[PDB]
RNA sequence: AAGUGUAGUAUCUGUUCUUAUCAGUUUAAUAUCUG
RNA sequence: CAGAUACUAACAC
């Protein structure tokens, strides 16, 4: 998942995850975890390592999404849109997760 | 006591001065403003600003003197030099060159 | 004298900026913002910022002279 | 309150920190530092800082009582113009030839520091790099 | 084992700024360094002088003290009632004095030595 | 001498004499952040004792708004020893 | 909010004026750029089939093939975390009504834009072009950089494809550009210049040397200059057209680290800086902006700003607009 | 006839020291102290 | 170094 500031379990079976930038998640955990559990007691080389596959997500379920404005790095507020009530342009997120984010005041 | 208090027993020497001998720590520190120091100065063909005061020796007033000379040409802007021209096809010349 | 950061007429260089360098870092852990900057700048991740500006905590200016 | 008199007794304070008499100064500087404490956070900078010029020139002073009231003064300073300020005061006397100078230095800049660390951090001057030391804080010069 | 002023004047990058004194510092080329920082304010010249602070202002008559002109007219340096005055005097009539600049430390002789503006307050 | 150990849930208080001072500048003006005192301050005979000068203590000692402005309610137990 | 993608973290953008298209730059650090990613992920694999000797390289061939293919969104597997010192950045057109792309330029690796403006040249009259300063290898901790580059694109076809004109280099990062009378101010690491358009580079016309450090912004109104250092706060130049001089006429009495700067009034600046202040500074009336025996006053410029307000924001402010 | 004590400053009064030629202790420097 | 005088600390009684 995103990199997180916190993660937390709630007892209901959810992981809320508080992202470090950009917005958090809430996923329903569907499983607790074929793929290999790495032990202490594992007989290992100087040097080496163990090594997994990252893949798409498969314990977790995401359920809700917190948008989020961290971090904002470049506003431009114009009406580019002709609407006659300017939009905010934000330069938003950091790294993969950077967005151009358009504000407009009122409800969705 | 007044002697010893006024620092008269110190003399301090300045070559740019010709070396006067001023005999005094505020003697000497008002010197550098005044007119022999200054006339040192003019022989040597250097401006007698706050860079010199506390300067006594004429080989350091001289390359002291060269060095802000350099600093201060340097910390300038010289457009004979330091504008760029293109003469034609986009060849970059000098201010004298075009 | 007994708060650590105090200097006296016998302080040098040295110690003085140690104390500005490891200030510094403390007000970069607890100041979130000062450290979401310096996380995004370096491209890095928040909690390997405040790792790192631990490890820098030890000798921030090099040796002692 | 004092913000609506401020102005009005700043000379008077600046005739009495001129004053050659050492209980003038005193009592102006206790004057300082109650009115610089009571007007906190109400603009009013101007007139502290051209007060500070005059109670700065006192901190050589070795009569208890005047140094007692410049260094309340000063700390009630600290508070209206700002640590910055106590910190561009001291800069040149901290690492003076004179001991004398020095005492009288750090302790200002204990008082500051121990006043306000904190701020201090975007107050310190930048200090060039030795051949053996990092002096530079780099991270402060990140742009984004 | 110190620089000589000399020496020490070629060293730094602001040689004006150098006093015969600073040579004998602890850090001599820090100290320097310090005093050429901007908004920086001098130590007091008498750090030096024999003399203590202000104590050769004396064999000088000075004329007591000038009232401000909002004070003044007012009219209690005739007096020594009209208290509707003397509230207009500091509501009103009150003009900030000649306030030095920062770091324009006071001594002994210092004495006798579109453009319209935005978010301004509309007109009562 | 102030005792200026880590101030505890004790609170400081003060005699009549010595009432409506501030314990660390005398001032009788703006009373404002309530006095706290280390335990060994309030510690058995020491009970409800003055903080400036150790009388009978009968009302709550203050900083002032001054004090409180400054910080200096921080230094620790300022009870005077 | 509507979110429109973007590949790695804007650093800023501006708005063509004929168009209302977003030209932005985006630069990360320990970052690399596509073909730096391909040409790496290609000689990994060359690795893993070489690391076999035996019949094993059929199964060696096989895993490098489907490496090959895998392609974990970046979005959701984070981004490769290129050594220190190591930069991807582009220029990316892109239309804010709906954010698709009009145009990508990815730059080269370890080449990092950190400013961008749009202007025309009173030289060539109508066109419009885009010029992004680059900072070259730039080493964050400690400071240390190869140069820079200013990148020169006219943009065509109504605001909409970045034809590149030419690369222009300079000795440290042009942090600052900002379009100035019909040419353009450049601020070159502590130096100010205004350069014109040329046909082959950029041509300096006029400079100062006299700021302190690293110039952090710049803004302007009429013949004024308003600089952001990076500590030292606010300097007020003014361009002199027929000297063809920058003069530095004030300064700020306090270090502020500047983040960013909006201009309220022909005298007045909005700053905000890297600790969650925010503060206006204005020149006191009367203040004369038409100017080894100078010294000024101390140690800065002769007139000084006068700080009108000041406010502990709480949160570092990036941006600034009076609107 | 509104007195005395504690802690600390300031100002007149009457004392404020001839040395060669160097070193040391010192100090920002001088002076001071010791050869 | 002593005497005289003036003063400071909402000093104390
Ligand atoms: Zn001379
Ligand atoms: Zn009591
Ligand atoms: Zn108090």
């Amino acid at each position: 998942v995103p990199v997180a500031a916190a993660m937390c379990v709630l007892k209901t079976g959810f992981l809320f995850v508080a992202s470090e930038f950009g917005n958090h998640y809430l996923y329903q955990i569907a499983h607790l975890g074929e793929e290999p559990e790495f032990s202490s007691a594992m007989p290992l080389e100087e040097g080496d390592t163990f090594f997994f596959q990252p893949r798409p997500l498969k314990n977790l379920v995401l359920v809700d999404e917190l948008d989020s404005l961290s971090p904002i790095l470049f506003c431009q507020i114009a009406d580019l849109a002709n609407e006659d009530t300017p939009q905010l342009y934000v330069a938003c997120g950091r790294g993969p997760r950077s967005s151009l984010r358009v504000l407009r005041h009122g409800l969705e | 006591w007044l002697y010893k208090l006024h620092g008269l027993n110190i003399n301090y020497n300045c070559e740019i001065c010709g070396n006067y001998t001023y005999r005094g720590p505020k003697a000497f520190q008002r010197h550098f403003a005044e007119w022999r120091h200054a006339h040192g100065m003019r022989c040597l063909g250097i401006p007698n600003t706050a860079h010199f005061a506390n300067v006594t020796q004429i080989e350091d007033a001289v390359s002291l003197w060269a060095k802000l000379k350099l600093q201060k040409a340097s910390e300038r802007w010289q457009p004979d030099t330091e504008e760029e021209y293109e003469d034609s096809s986009g060849n970059v010349v000098n201010k004298k060159t075009y | 004298s007994k708060y650590i950061g105090t200097g006296h007429a016998d302080t040098t260089k040295w110690e003085w900026l140690v104390n500005q360098h490891r200030d510094s870092y403390c007000s970069y852990m607890g100041h979130f913002d000062l450290l979401n900057y310096f996380a995004i700048a370096e491209n890095e991740s928040k909690a390997r910022v405040r790792f790192n500006l631990m490890e820098k905590m030890l000798q921030p200016c090099g040796p002692p002279a | 309150m004092g913000k609506d008199y401020i102005y009005a007794v700043t000379p008077l304070l600046e005739d009495a920190l001129m004053d050659r008499d050492l209980v003038h100064r005193q009592t102006a500087s206790a004057v300082v530092q109650h009115m610089s404490l009571g007007v906190y956070g109400f603009g009013c900078e101007d007139s502290l800082n051209h007060l500070l010029n005059y109670v700065w020139p006192n901190v050589f002073e070795t009569s208890p009582h005047v140094i007692q009231a410049v260094m309340g003064a000063l700390e009630g300073l600290r508070v209206a113009i700002g640590p910055c300020r106590m910190l561009q005061y001291c800069l040149q006397g901290l690492f003076h030839p004179a001991r004398k100078v020095r005492d009288v230095y750090w302790k200002i800049y204990n008082s500051i520091y121990i006043g306000s660390q904190d701020a201090l951090i975007a107050h310190y001057p930048r200090i060039y790099n030795d051949d053996k030391n990092t002096y530079i804080r780099y991270e402060l010069d990140y742009i984004l | 084992n110190r620089f000589t002023v000399a020496e020490l004047k070629q060293l730094v990058a602001r040689p004006d700024v150098v006093e015969m004194h600073d040579v004998t510092a602890q850090d001599p080329k820090l100290l320097v360094h310090l005093k050429a920082t901007r908004n920086s304010v001098p130590v007091p010249r008498h750090w030096c002088f024999k003399r203590k602070y202000l104590q050769g202002k004396r064999g000088i008559e000075k004329p007591p003290f000038e009232l401000p002109d909002f004070i003044k007219r007012t009219g209690i340096q005739e007096m020594r009632i009209d208290y509707q005055k003397l509230h207009d005097a500091f509501f009103k009539w009150q003009t900030k004095p000649k306030l030095t600049i920062h770091g324009d430390l006071y001594y002994e002789g210092k004495e006798f030595e579109d453009r319209t503006p935005w978010g301004e307050l509309e007109p009562s | 001498i102030f005792c200026r150990k880590q101030a505890g849930v004790a609170i400081g208080r003060l005699c009549e004499k010595c009432d409506g001072k501030c314990v660390i500048c005398d001032s009788y003006v703006r009373p404002c952040t309530l006095v706290r005192i280390c335990d060994e301050c309030n510690y058995g005979s020491y009970q409800g004792r003055c903080v400036i000068c150790g009388g009978p203590g009968v009302s709550d000692a203050y900083y002032c708004k001054e004090c409180t402005i400054q910080e200096k309610d921080r230094d620790g137990c300022p009870k005077i020893v | 909010q509507v979110a429109f993608p973007l590949q790695y973290t804007p650093r800023k953008f501006v708005i063509h004026p004929e168009s209302n298209n977003l030209i932005i730059i985006e630069t990360d650090h320990n970052a690399y750029t596509e073909a730096t990613k391909a040409q790496r992920k290609q000689q990994m694999a060359e690795e893993m089939v070489e690391a076999a000797g035996e019949d094993e390289r059929e199964l060696a061939a096989e895993m490098a093939a489907a490496f090959l293919n895998e392609n974990l969104p970046e979005s959701i597997f984070g981004a490769p975390k290129a050594g220190n010192g190591q930069w991807a950045s582009v220029i990316r057109v892109m239309n804010p009504i709906q954010g698709n792309t009009l145009d990508l330029v990815q730059l080269e690796q370890n080449e990092a834009a950190f400013s961008v403006a749009v202007c025309r040249f009173s030289n060539t009259g109508e066109d419009w072009y885009v010029l992004v300063g680059v900072a070259k290898d730039l080493i964050l901790n400690p400071r240390s950089v190869a140069g820079g580059f200013v990148y020169t694109y006219k943009l065509v076809n109504n605001g909409e494809k970045l034809e590149f004109l030419h690369k222009t280099p300079v000795e440290e990062v042009p942090a600052a550009i900002a379009p100035f009378q019909g040419r353009v101010l450049i601020g070159v690491g502590k130096l100010l210049r205004v350069y014109d358009l040329g046909k082959k580079k950029l041509l300096r016309k006029c400079e100062n040397k006299h700021i302190a450090n690293y110039i952090s912004g710049i803004q302007t109104i009429g013949h004024r200059v308003i600089v952001s250092d990076v500590q030292e706060s606010f300097i007020w130049v003014r361009y002199k057209r027929n000297e063809n001089q920058l003069i530095i006429f004030a300064d700020d009495t306090y270090p502020r680290w500047v983040t960013t700067a909006s201009l309220l009034d022909y005298d007045t600046v909005a700053g905000a800086d890297k600790f969650g202040n925010i503060c206006v500074v204005r020149l006191p009336p009367n203040t004369n902006d038409e100017v080894l025996w100078d010294r000024g006053l101390l140690n800065g410029a002769s007139q000084k700003a006068e700080v009108i307000m000041n406010y502990h924001v709480g949160e570092t402010v990036l941006s600034l607009q009076k609107t």
